[PDB]
Formats: C-alpha cells, structure tokens, sequence
C-alpha cells in the first residue's frame, strides 16, 4: 500500500530575505603608546562575507588618504569586520577621519568610497 | 556557482616554526620535580621540560631529563643518583667484536657475560664509560611545512543499481561515512611500510621516512643547488567507518568488518572487539497490527572470524552465524531465546592448526527486566562443544542464574538498591539480592562464543563474580578456579617467585550457590544481614566458601550506635599472608565484629570511638589479611539519622589512620595541592580501638570555613612474639592532620599538616615519628604598586625516624619556591620573570615509573646520602618573543661528603644550563 | 605541468607564548619571503643531502634517480594503455631567515 | 539546481515525524549545509 | 509501511541554486 | 535476493564426470567424488 | 571570476568500495556454460 | 631446481630437461598441485 499523492506547487507571493540585514554599525578604539598607533574597529551588521579596507583620510570630504595606515580584513557569516593596524604617530599627525571602504581585492582597491567613517 | 567551487576546492595551510635552543648538561638529571603542582596534581609549565607524560606507563614530566636534545629517564639506585639523574651505563666489549651495555656503578658486578662472549681488554679493562654529558649546540631553527585540507563535504554516500537476475532501483540508501582525507608534504616520523598486513610495525618494516628519501627528518634533504627544496606529496586519510546499514522501518541489514554484537552474557558477548566480517538483520516488530504492544524483535549474525588471515591463526576458515529473539510481554520484563554456533569449513578442518573447537552450538534464555515491582534477571545456557581432534567426545557446559536484584545501565549488579521494598520507611523491610549459581567447570568463552570472561575478575576481591570492567565481560558470577602450590623443578619445597610470593596451580571447578542479602528498616532502628555458599560446580565441600553477617544500627538526635558481625568460612584454598608474613594457600575462618559509635555536634564538628576485633584461624589476628574482602556481600551501614542504606562492602577504612608512604612531591604530599591529607585512609582491617574527633568545611555552619583536621588516637593489637596466642593491645598510634585554603586579601594561602607518632609497623609505614607541614602563597598580579607584580611562594618541610628492624634512620626533606612576575616592564607589552627553586633531600629517593600504570614516588630509603637539588629559572618576554635562561645544580653528597654527583667521580654536582629564544607566527 | 600558488602567504602573525606568564599574542607582523608550489618531476640539478652541508658531495643521490619517472629519459614510469605517471613534490624555497 | 533549473529534491522521513505538517516550502540555500536565504519560492499545502 | 520518500522536481528555476525544500507545520 | 539495494548472492554447483563403469573422475584426487563449488556475496554499490 | 576560478579547479572524485565474499572449490570448474544466452550470443550476467 | 607437469600421469613426463634428474622428493619425485581454491570470507573496503 504505497499511499501517494501528487500535488502541484504554487509559485509563491512573499520571496523576502533570511539572513545578515546590512546595517552598517561599530566602535574604534585608537591607543598611542611609544610613537606607535594601534587602532582597533569593530564592526557590526555589515555585508555577511566581504573585505573592507580602512585607513585614515587627511583633512581636506575629499581628502588624501595616508595609505601607509591600510587596515585590511574580511567579515564573518553575521558580518562582523575586525580591522587592526600598527601605524606610526607622525605618519598619522594631520588625519581628520577613519574612513572604512569596501575592498575589491585582499591586496586593497577602494570599491566603496566610505561606507562608514569616524571623526579622530 | 560559489558553493559548487568550494565544495571541493582546497584549503592551503603553511606552517612556519622560528626559534634559538642551546643547552649544556653534564648529567641530564630532571628539574620538572622542584615546579609547583596545580590544583589538579599537574607541574607548572616550564620552557625545559622534556615532556613524556605517558598515562599507558605511568610515565611523567619528572622521569626523565630535561637538558640537552636527550631525554634521558632518571635510573633508581645508586647509578642514577637514587632516581634524581641517569645512569652510569659502562660499556663491555667482547672478542668477536660485540659490545653490551652494563647499567651500574660497578662494572665487576658484570655477571652477565653471554655463552661465548670474553671481555676483550679494548676499552681501560674491557670496559668502557657511556660519557654522561649531552650536549645542544646552539643553533636557530626555522621549520617549514605545507598541508592541503579538503572541505569536508564528502560524508555522505547513495547507494547505486546492482543485481543479475534483476536490478534494484538505486539511490534507496544514504549513509553517513567518517572519511577523513587531505594532502600532506612530507612523512610522519612513526609511518611505516605495512608488508604483512597485520597493521602493525613489525621489526623493522620500513621506516617510511627511509623509503621516500626527503619526506622528513635530517637524514635526507632532496634539494636544488638554486636553494630549492622537493617533498613528495601524499594523499592521507583514515577511514573510520566499517558498517553500512541498509533499511529503515522495520528491518535493517548491517554489513561490514569486525562485526560488533551482543545476545547475552554467556553466549554471544562479542562486543567491545567484535568477532569477524560479514552481516547482521535486526527485525523489529514493534508495530505490527495484532502483537505490536509486546515489541518483538529477532536478531541475526552471520560471519568469518577475523575476516581473512593467514594459517595458524584461530579465525581460520571459521564461520559465527546465530540467531535471537525477545518480547517484553509485561512493564519492562524482557524474555529471549538465542542460538548460537561456530564452526571450521572444509579448509578450516585441515590446515587450520591451533586449537579452535570443530564446532560450538550453544542454545539460551534471559529473563531480564522489572515487571510487578521487583527486577529479575535470569540466564541459561548450553554450549555442546566438539574439541576438534579425531574422537571429539563432544562435551557439553550449561551456566545458569537466576537473580533478585538491580542491574546498572552498564550491566553491572547495584546491590545498593533493594528493588524488593516491602514496606516504607517506618517498616521498610528491603530485599537487596536473591540468587543461586549453577555455572559448569567446563564453561569458558570458548563454551559460549564470546571474546573473553566467565572467570574470577580478582580472586581476591569477590571472587564469585566474573563482571570484567577491562574486557567487558559482562556476567554476574565467574568460573572458580582451585589454587594449590606448583612444585614445578624443585621437589619438596613449593616454588616461589622472587618477591617470596608463592606460585599457584589453577584448576577450573566451575561455581555453584546462592545468596541473599536484605535488610529490615525499623524507626529509630535499622538492621541487615547477608548470607552467601559457594561450592565447585560438583558440589564437593572441598571448596566452599561460606560468609555470613550482619549489621544493627540505632541512631537518633546527634548520635550512632552500630554493630557489625561478620563470617568467612572458606575451605576453598584462598591465597594470603599468615602470621609471620609468608604467603601462604590454605583454608581460612575469618570473625570480626565492631562496634562503632558516632556523635556529630552539628557545627561541622565530628567524634567517633570504635572497637574492631579481628579472630583469623582462631587466634586475635592483629589484622586480617584481606580475606573478609573475598565475599561480594560485605554490607556495612553507615553513621547519621536518616542513613538506613544497607552498602555493600565493610567499611574498615572508617575512623582509621593512613599508612602511605609514597608523595609526588619531594615532602610527603604536605605540598600538593591534589592531595587531602586529612581524607587518607589504610582500607584494612585491625584489631584495635580508638577515638577520632574531626572538623569538616564543606559543610555549612561550620566554625572555620575551609578548615580541615583528623586528630585521632588509636591502639592496635599485636600478638606476643610473631605467632602466639596471647597477645595485647600494645601498639599505640597518635595521628593528626589539617588543611586551611583561606584568600587574606589579593593573595591566596594554603596550609597543609600531617603527624604520626605510630608505634608499630602497620600495613608498609615503619614504626615511628612522622611529621610534614607545607604552606603555597600565589599572589595575584597588584595593580597599585608599579610594574603590575605577581608573586609566588612555596615552602615545605619533612620529618620520618624510621625504626626499621635494620636502623633507626632519620628520613626529612625540604622544599622552596619563590617567584615574581613584572607584567608591565618598561617598554609596552614587556614582561620579565624569574623563580628560584630548591630541594633538599637526607635519607630519601625516588622510584620512577615502572612502565605500568604505576607511576613513580618520592620514597625514605636508608642511603646515607644527603641531595641538594637547586635552579633558577629566568623568563623575559618582548611583545611575543620569549627568552627562557635556566641554570640547575643537582648534587648528592654522603656523610663523608664525596660528592658522587656527575658521577666521573671528580667531585662536582651535575649542571644544566639551557637558553632558549622562542616565537610562533602563523600564517 | 605545474601548479602555482595565489602568492598570498607572504606574512606572519606572531601567538601568544611564555610559561611564566601569557603574551597577548597578534603583536607583531612579519613579511616573510617564502615562494612554494607544485611540481611534476624534478630538474637535473636536483640532489638528495644525506649530510646537511646543503651541496652535492660526491654522487650524493641524483634525485632524478631516486624517484624513478621523474624526469630524463632513463626511466619512465608508464602505463599499457599509454598513460605516463610523474611523482608531485612540493617545490618550496625560503629566503627569509631573519 | 542543474544548469537550467532542474532542480530535484529527494528525501526519507519517518511518518511520525512529519505529522501536523501542512505544506511543503521550497527556500533557496546559503549552501550545501543547510542555511535560509529566500523563505519560500514554491509551495503546496501537503 | 513508516517512512515517506518525497520527490519534488521543479523546473524554470535559478541556473546554479541551492534549493532547500522541507515541511512546515501549521502556524 | 536483495534488500534496498545490498545484494546476496549464492551459488552451489557440482561436476561429476563419470565413466561408463561409475568411477566419477571429477575431483581428480580419484576419491569418487564430484568436484564442488560453492560462493557466498554481499554487494553494495555506494557513490559520493 | 568565477569562470576564471573554474577554469584551473580540480574536481575531487573520491570512491569507496564494499563488499563480503566467501568462496570454497574442490576443483575450479566453470559454471558460465550453464546460463542462458542472449539474442546477441553473449551470456547472461551473473555473480559468480 | 623443479617443473609442471600438464597430465593426469606422471610417467609420461618424458621432458626431462638436458641434466635434470627427478629426485624423489615428493611421492617417487612427482608432487601434486592441490586443485582446491579457497576465498576466506571477508569484507573488504577500498577508498580511492
Ligand atoms: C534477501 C536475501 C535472501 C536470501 C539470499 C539467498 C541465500 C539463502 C539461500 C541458502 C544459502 C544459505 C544456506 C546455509 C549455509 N550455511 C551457512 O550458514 C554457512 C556457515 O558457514 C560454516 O559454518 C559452520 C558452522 O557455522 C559449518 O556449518 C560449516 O559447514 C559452514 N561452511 C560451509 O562449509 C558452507 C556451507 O555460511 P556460508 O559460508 O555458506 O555463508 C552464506 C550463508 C547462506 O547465505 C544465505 O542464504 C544467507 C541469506 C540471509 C539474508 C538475510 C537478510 C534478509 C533481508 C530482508 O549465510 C548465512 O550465514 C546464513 C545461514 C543460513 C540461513 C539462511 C536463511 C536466512
Ligand atoms: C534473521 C535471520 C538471520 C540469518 C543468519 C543466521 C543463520 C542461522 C542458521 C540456522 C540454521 C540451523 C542450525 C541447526 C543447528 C544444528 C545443531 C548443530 O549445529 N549441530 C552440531 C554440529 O553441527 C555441524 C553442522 O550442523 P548444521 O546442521 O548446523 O550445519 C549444516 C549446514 C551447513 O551447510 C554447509 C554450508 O555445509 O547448516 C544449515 C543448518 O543450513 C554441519 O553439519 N556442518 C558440517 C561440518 C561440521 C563442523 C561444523 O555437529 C556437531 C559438531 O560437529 C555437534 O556439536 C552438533 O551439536
Ligand atoms: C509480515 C509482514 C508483511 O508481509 C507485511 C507487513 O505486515 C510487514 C512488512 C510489517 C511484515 C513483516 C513483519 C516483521 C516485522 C516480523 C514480525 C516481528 C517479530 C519481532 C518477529 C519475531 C517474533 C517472535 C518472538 C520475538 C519470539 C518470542 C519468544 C520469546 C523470546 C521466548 C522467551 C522465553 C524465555 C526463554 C524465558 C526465560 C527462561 C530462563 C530459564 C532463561 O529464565
Ligand atoms: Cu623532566
Ligand atoms: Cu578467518
Ligand atoms: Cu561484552
Ligand atoms: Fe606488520
Ligand atoms: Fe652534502
């Protein structure tokens, strides 16, 4: 007796969503010791799998970014970014915002111009 | 798409090993012996340990050498520095050329010279000298190594279309593997090429790393002038998985290697190995319309014993098949019946040797379960075995049981719960065991088609029970076996081995008895009893073994009153000690009876007075020789209101001292923090009486919180001379201990003490003083003073005049510690440390481990040599490289002060000296 | 054929260490100059060091002699139905040492 | 999902298990372990 | 007899998706 | 037989060559008895 | 990309074979004459 | 040195090779190849 039963399926209606919600949000923790910067961000709610490279941007916005401070990292299954970078203090003396950009590649490149950035 | 890449994409996992090791050593004695012990017995983690903790053997951090790239064990005796250094080792050579290797300070004492080997005069007379001296050029080391990981997502496989007469549909069954593959460079140093099959390293099967030179290791380097390095690649796995199942609902089929399967005790206990290769079918009918309810269920086994192997082996053209089938027509009693068979083939019969049965048929029924109230458990069996040869004379083995009482989940007997309760607790009559016996002589695991068992899991400890926790043979009552002196060369006198234990002859006679224990739970009252015969399975008085008892307990308020008697009456040869001390095999009558009174104030305080009164083969027995321990139906009650539990086993380790003489530590355990000192007990049974007061800080409302002490005062009787009727209570023992945690402020203290004034010597311990206190300080890091220091501490001192019948030798020991950790040194993330450790040592040794489960202990022996173990120990850390710097002087010196350490006999200790630069990276 | 790698291992994280004590770890990052592959057969040049010197002393191993098929043309390890098989090692060279 | 989107679910469940349930929902994965990522393309009741 | 084998074949679907299909209970 | 998809399979075959007095030459050892053979396999086709 | 990283990826094609087997003969004679012959000559299978 | 002989009776071995003597070794020399094949029952797992 192999009951069986043959139901044709409905194409559905309500196709929302089920994970990460990319809302870009976190903390940076900057400490000056002997001459050296250790900076430290945090972030949450971001892109569950993507790599964001962060530096610091001089003041002028626009602004030049002194590259020799690159935080590179890649998020989690939630999105959870960690950048940590060690960073001479008179390279980073006249740097206005950490800005934190989306990485084309692990080697750096800006995708994103900013995604999140914090007033220093 | 993604996925699909990952899925088999590798994962490249490179591994880089930097660092700088230099050590210097003359000796290569042992430092892990002067660290502190952690709260769970481990020795602090230092940079020149050894390691070689082995639990198989029993070895540890501190058998061996920590200097030099040798890890040389410390040797016992005077070779080694009595088990502080290595051995002297000088080496003989021969005429032909050979050499052998003398372990001692004094190669005369040679006297192993083999049959035609002569002491060639090449060396100063023959004899040369192993150089005690290792040595660990300095040299930085980096380590390369690359491995490939697989994504882990091949654990699943669908089975496919087969058949010839027909073809079945395919991708029915999924199963779960346990496949477990990668790419690896390079061998481990333990591979080996497996020629025989038998899956193990035979003498000297191939050494992998010497088949594919440049695999591993420095013997072989496969390299390129241009600085390139080659390492062959590997494909490793370990496959784990050896049965595949097929079917869900009601049948399910079971193929594979080392079939693992269980019918009962007695007939197919074949699990914990398994037997051989091939396939079982469990049907379960526990949803079948008209008898469903009762869940019936049938089992079968069919198999090559140990697959295929080669010729002289006992799973030669042998096959298992059997069958079973079992209800549980009521709450939870489940009845079954089983057939069981093994037999040889045609090319099993010839050219099969060894010793295995023609045949074995064995037929059975359990009854195991609980249905109104009460657990039963019941077996029968038949095993009908043909014994191979010409005539066979096939012999047949029955083993039955039947048993009133709690089976544990693990199969094992609970005689602690009654599952009889006839009462409740104002009358609580209780029924703990009911069984009877009737094992056959002939009944081994080879009568029943098991792996092992069916005999005395101890022979010295209840004996009638062949519940094997080892081997996992899970049967209530064993095989007894008659003991009786070997005289095996000598005639006249019987063989001995060369402790003086004596050598038995054992004679398999089967068992056959019954037993009851139960107790009577009255009010303010309680009272149990217990009675236990066992025969050979002839019947034969010649070896029965009869114990009795009973226990009356009265307690109320604050106070305990109980009143044991006990019985053992064994025919049965019995192996023990007599009065003078030499093992013996002979009946025995064993009669004690104790009575022992309890009062517990109740503010965490305890009293307690006993009188114990042993009687061995009549006379006062000072102690008895464990024979009270060959029953399984001991059944003690124990002090407090409200405690009418009727436990099996006397309790004789109550209220008593502790006579241990071995420690860990240097002191005698007064310094481990792993070992309560105040809790030891000796576990025999004396003729004595005393009193014992106590203090106990788990307990709540109790004066001092963790405070721990066991004054105690006891007198033990000895006969006159070694052998006399008559005697007296002569000996005298004054015991005392404590133990106190406390945490003043940020530091956390910790005391320990222990005494003994005994006046007799009672189970190993010598007759006299005994004393040792120890004191542990750990400070946690202070972050008020500057720096962030962290400081240590340990002290302990030890006492022993031993009055042996050969001395009266004093036997002390004292140990040190000290140690501060700066965590913020200057420049950040700088630390800096640096301990200092010593140990002194009069007449004292240590034991290393024997290569069994035993382990080694610091012990009192009577060499007149006084040692003087020293270290400092200085670690500094930049951010995450650390320099480690270690200095260490053992020196042995006797009473004259010749100095034997580094035993060139130039007067100088041994020393060590390491510097290690270590820092790991990953990638 | 041979099988390269991404290029991209070329730095070092340092861990936790000490007995005394516990070093944060993830301190400091090294750039190493580590260059590794796969290859399939070993040049002419090629040698087994039995001694450690790091140079071919005389008629060391000939590694292409070692493992036979893996290159030349005195041994071939071969196949009836025409396959050729050639042993995979692991190419690496390390010229960071400090 | 093949190549065209063929997709072919197959899969053994007790019948115990199942009951109370009302309809099968088809979701879009994550990855080959599971995972949520659309909640609900197809569907019927039973 | 006690187990359901359950073939949902869909077409006209994403190229190269994962499709997790299982049963939801009332609610 | 076969379940699912597990295969049992089972053989039994003799070969007497007999001559015309009845000596039965199979089982050439010449002890008058056929030659015998007999095979026992269990099949399980899986894939990943 | 992705085509780029499918282009040089290997497939890992993993295999497991399992299987019980018993045989005993006293002469090894052959037992594929017996079994019926296809419409194209050839034997039936079978798995012996 | 030793060789096979394809026949159901020795005596007729009339190859004997340029030197060879047929030392009685077995039954007057000639042995017998045991014409009996066994397949001890075992289940086997291959991973590739
Ligand atoms: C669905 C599959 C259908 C069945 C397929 C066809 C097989 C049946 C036809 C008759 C075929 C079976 C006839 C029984 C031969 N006898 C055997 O048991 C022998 C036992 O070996 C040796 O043992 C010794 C002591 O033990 C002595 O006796 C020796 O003298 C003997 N060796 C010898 O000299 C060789 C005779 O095994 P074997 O080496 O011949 O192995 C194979 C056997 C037989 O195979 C099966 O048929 C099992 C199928 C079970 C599937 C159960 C799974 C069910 C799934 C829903 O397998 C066993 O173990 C079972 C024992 C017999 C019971 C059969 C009834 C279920
Ligand atoms: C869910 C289902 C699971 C399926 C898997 C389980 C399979 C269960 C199989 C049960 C078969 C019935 C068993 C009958 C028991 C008889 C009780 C019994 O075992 N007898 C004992 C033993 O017997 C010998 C045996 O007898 P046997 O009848 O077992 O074997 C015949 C046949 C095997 O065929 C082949 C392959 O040749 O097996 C069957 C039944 O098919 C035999 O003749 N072998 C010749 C060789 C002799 C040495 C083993 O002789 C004496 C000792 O030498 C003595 O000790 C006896 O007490
Ligand atoms: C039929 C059929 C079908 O065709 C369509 C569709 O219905 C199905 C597919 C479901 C199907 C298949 C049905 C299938 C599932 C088979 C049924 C399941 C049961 C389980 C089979 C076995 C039943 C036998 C039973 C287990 C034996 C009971 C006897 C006891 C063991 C006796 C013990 C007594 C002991 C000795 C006392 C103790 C004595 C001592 C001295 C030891 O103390
Ligand atoms: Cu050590
Ligand atoms: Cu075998
Ligand atoms: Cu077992
Ligand atoms: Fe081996
Ligand atoms: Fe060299």
């Amino acid at each position: 007796g192999p009951t069986e039963g043959t139901y044709t399926l409905a194409p559905q209606a309500v196709v929302k969503p089920a994970g990460p919600v990319y809302a870009p949000a976190g903390t940076a923790k900057i400490s000056e010791t002997l001459g050296v910067t250790r900076t430290t961000i945090t972030l949450t709610g971001m892109a569950p799998y993507a790599i964001y490279v962060a530096h610091y941007h001089k003041m002028g916005s626009d602004g030049p970014a002194i590259m020799e401070s690159r935080m590179i990292a890649q998020a989690s299954a939630d999105g959870k970014v960690t950048l940590t970078g060690i960073v001479p203090t008179a390279l980073i003396r006249d740097a206005a915002y950490i800005n934190v950009h989306h990485g084309r590649d692990f080697s750096g490149a800006l995708a994103d111009s900013g995604v999140i950035c914090t007033p220093i | 798409r993604i996925a699909a890449l990952e899925r088999n994409a590798f994962s490249v996992k490179p591994s880089l090993t930097i660092g700088y090791s230099v050590s210097r050593t003359s000796r290569n004695f042992d430092v892990d012996r002067l660290f502190p012990l952690n709260a769970d017995g481990t020795v602090a983690n230092n940079a020149f340990t050894s390691g070689g903790i082995d639990t198989d053997t029993g070895a540890q951090r501190r058998d061996f050498g920590d200097f030099g790239n040798a890890s040389d064990p410390v040797v016992a005796g005077a070779a080694g520095l009595y088990g502080f250094a290595d051995g002297v080792s000088y080496t003989v050579y021969f005429t032909d050329g050979s050499t052998a290797t003398f372990d001692g300070l004094n190669p005369a004492d040679y006297k192993v010279p083999t049959g035609k080997v002569i002491d060639t005069t090449k060396g100063r007379n023959g004899f040369g000298f192993n150089n005690l001296a290792r040595y660990k050029e300095g040299s930085t080391d980096i380590g390369i190594s690359l491995g490939f990981d697989t994504s882990g997502q091949f654990s699943q496989v669908t089975s496919g279309t087969g058949g010839s007469l027909f073809s079945t549909a395919g991708r029915l069954q999924v199963n779960q593997i346990d496949l477990n593959f990668g790419l690896v460079t390079g061998l481990p140093s333990d591979a080996y090429v497996d020629t025989n099959g038998n899956g193990k390293k035979d003498d000297g099967e191939a050494t992998g790393r010497g088949t594919y030179l440049g695999s591993g290791g420095t013997a072989a380097i496969l390299r390129d002038p241009a600085g390139n390095v080659y390492r062959p690649v590997f494909f490793r796995f370990k496959n784990a998985t050896t049965q595949f199942s097929v079917g869900n609902n009601p049948v399910i089929v079971t193929l594979g290697q080392q079939q693992k399967f269980y019918f009962s005790d007695y007939v197919f206990d074949n699990n914990y190995d398994g037997r051989g290769d091939g396939f079982t079918v469990t049907v379960d009918g526990s949803n079948v319309p008209v008898i469903g309810a009762w869940k019936p269920q049938i089992k079968g086994v069919y198999g090559s014993r140990s697959g295929l192997d080669g010729t002289a082996e006992a799973g030669y053209g042998v096959y298992y098949r059997g069958v079973r089938a079992q209800i549980t027509p009521v709450g939870t009693l489940t009845a079954g019946i089983h057939y069981a068979q093994e037999g040889r083939d045609m090319f099993g019969a010839a050219q099969n040797t060894t010793s295995t049965p023609s045949d074995v048929t064995t037929y059975g029924a359990d009854l195991h379960g609980k249905a109104f109230g009460v657990e039963l458990h019941s077996e029968y069996a038949t095993s009908r075995v043909r014994p191979n040869t010409a005539n066979a004379a096939v012999q047949t083995s029955n083993a039955f049981y039947a048993r009133v009482a709690t089976r544990k989940d693990n199969l094992a007997f609970d005689l602690n719960t009654p599952a009889a309760k006839f009462g409740n607790d104002t009358f609580g009559v209780s029924l703990y065991d009911l069984n009877y016996r009737k094992i056959d002589a002939g009944y081994n695991n080879v009568a029943g088609i098991s792996e092992y068992g069916y005999g005395s899991y101890s022979r010295t400890s209840a004996q009638n029970i062949a519940y094997n926790p080892d081997t996992g043979v899970t049967a209530p009552f064993a095989n007894l076996d008659r003991q009786a002196y070997t005289d095996a060369n000598n005639d006249g006198t019987s063989d001995r081995n060369a402790d003086g234990t004596v050598v038995a002859t054992n004679t398999k006679i089967g068992q056959m008895g019954f037993g009851v224990k139960a107790a009577a739970n009255l009010g303010p009252v309680a009272i149990g009893g217990y009675y236990d015969t066992s025969t050979g399975a002839n019947g034969d008085n010649a070896n029965r073994m009869t114990e009795a008892g009973g226990s009356a307990k009265v307690a109320y308020s604050i106070f305990s009153l109980r009143g044991t008697y006990n019985t053992l009456d064994s025919n049965r040869p019995q192996i023990y000690r007599d009065a003078a001390g030499t093992q013996i095999i002979g009946d025995a009558k064993v009669r004690r009876y104790a009575v022992q009174a309890d009062v517990t104030p109740g503010l965490g305080l305890f009293v307690g007075a006993y009188y114990r009164d042993v009687n061995v083969n009549g006379v006062r027995s000072t102690t008895d020789r464990g024979l009270l321990g060959r029953g399984y139906l001991a059944s003690s009650f124990e002090p407090g209101v409200g405690n009418n539990a009727y436990r099996t086993g006397l309790r004789c380790a109550d209220n008593n001292f502790g006579t241990g003489t071995r420690d860990i530590d240097g002191v005698g355990g007064v310094l481990n923090p792993a070992v309560n000192l105040d809790q030891s007990r000796t576990a025999t049974c004396f003729t004595s009486y005393g009193v014992e007061a106590g203090h106990a800080g788990d307990n709540a409302n109790a004066l001092v919180k963790d405070l721990f002490f066991r004054v105690g005062y006891s007198r033990v009787y000895v006969p006159t001379t070694a052998t006399a009727t008559t005697g007296d209570f002569s000996g005298s023992v004054t015991y005392g201990d404590a133990r106190y945690d406390r945490k003043v402020g940020v530091a956390n203290v910790r005391l320990a003490g222990s005494f003994s004034t005994t006046n007799t010597q009672l189970d190993s311990r010598p007759a006299g003083t005994r004393g040792a206190v120890g004191l542990i300080v750990r400070t946690d890091p202070l972050e008020n003073v500057p720096f962030r220091p962290q400081f240590n501490g340990q002290v302990g001192y030890y006492t022993a005049d031993n009055r042996v019948a050969a001395g009266n030798y004093n036997a002390n020991a004292t140990k040190y510690g000290a140690g501060v950790v700066l965590n913020d040194f200057l420049l950040p993330q700088t630390k800096i440390g640096v301990r200092y450790d010593g140990y002194m040592a009069q007449n004292r040794q240590y034991t290393p481990f024997d290569g069994d489960g035993t382990q080694g202990y610091f012990s009192d022996a009577n060499n007149n040599r006084r040692t003087n173990l020293n270290g400092v120990y200085v670690e500094g850390a930049y951010q995450d490289l650390i320099f480690s710097y270690g200095t260490y002087t053992l020196s042995q010196k006797d009473l004259n002060g010749v100095e034997y350490g580094s035993g060139i006999n130039n007067g100088q200790p041994a020393r060590g000296q390491t510097f290690k630069i270590s820092y790991k990276v990953n990638f």
